[PDB]
């Protein structure tokens, strides 16, 4: 889903996927709803799209 | 009406450890962030750390990483300081904030704890 | 890590003129200020939100405007028991830095 539908990275990707879990700043006691995905998607997308 | 009562005028030795308190009424007290933010009279604010209205967990700023602990206490909405080994510097107001998680402003009302250190 | 400055440190101002107070950024900030007001003695609230935008249950004399790194409100009607120091406060950026002041005087 998050590979083909939302954001792809590239077979030859040359770069880092640098990336912290972050638990205080962005989660809303009773839940953060501006933070936004996509689950259908009639087009798998290519990279850098 | 929404406000925010502290505490009285602490005035204690260079090395105890009080409890100064900031008690809320009004709004939802679990929706908004409990932002802290302290005021020399010879300097302006610093923002020094908040605390999730949840879980409690005590994120600090970067400078004052050290002796400063807050604790909540849930379902009184009360948002207690704790301040631990006091010094000769430490003669500055403390003011109390409700910035919240998504928004991010402080609107700094709060009567201010004269904390007079000798 | 914002040096968020102010200009003028100390101007003058009489009954009823129209003032003008600008704040810089080093950085940008594009649409997040925030402008507080502060008497001697008193607890801050907030004026204009946003840079733009204001708070219902605010007296309107006033109105901000502003983008980039030049901040600015304009304070249309100005009344001679306000004489306060005028805050900045940014949103865009760790830490969260606030400005010097601008005091207002009486002559
Ligand atoms: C729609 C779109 O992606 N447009 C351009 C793309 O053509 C270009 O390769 C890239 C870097 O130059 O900047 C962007």
């Amino acid at each position: 889903n998050i590979a083909d539908y939302n954001y792809k990275l590239p077979d030859d990707f040359t770069g880092c996927v640098i990336a912290w879990n972050s638990n205080n700043l962005d989660s809303k006691v009773g839940g953060n709803y501006n933070y936004l995905y996509r689950l259908f998607r009639k087009s798998n997308l290519k990279p850098f799209e | 009406q929404v406000q925010l009562v502290q505490s009285g005028s602490e005035l204690k030795k260079p090395g105890a450890s009080v409890k100064v308190s900031c008690k809320a009424s009004g709004y939802t007290f679990t929706d908004y962030g409990m932002n802290w933010v302290r005021q020399a009279p010879g300097q302006g604010l610093e923002w020094m750390g908040w605390i999730n209205t949840y879980s409690g967990e005590p994120t600090y700023a970067d400078d004052f990483r050290g002796r400063f602990v807050f604790s909540l206490d849930t379902s009184v909405s009360t948002a207690y300081l704790q301040i631990c080994s006091l010094k000769a510097e430490d003669t500055a107001v403390y003011y109390c904030a409700r910035g919240g998680n998504w928004d991010w402003y402080f609107d700094v009302w709060g009567q201010g704890t004269l904390v007079t250190v000798s | 890590d914002i040096q968020m400055t102010q200009s003028p440190s100390s101007l003058s101002a009489s009954v009823g003129d129209r003032v003008t107070i600008t704040c810089r950024a080093s950085q940008s900030v594009s649409n997040f200020l925030h402008w507080y007001q502060q008497k001697p003695g008193k607890a801050p609230k907030l004026l204009i939100y946003y840079a733009s935008q204001s708070i219902s249950g605010v007296p309107s004399r006033f109105s901000g405007s502003g983008s980039g790194t030049d901040f600015t409100l304009t304070i249309s009607s100005l009344q001679p028991e306000d004489f306060a120091t005028y805050y900045c406060q940014q949103s865009n950026t760790w830490p969260l830095t606030f400005g010097q002041g601008t005091k207002l005087e009486i002559k």
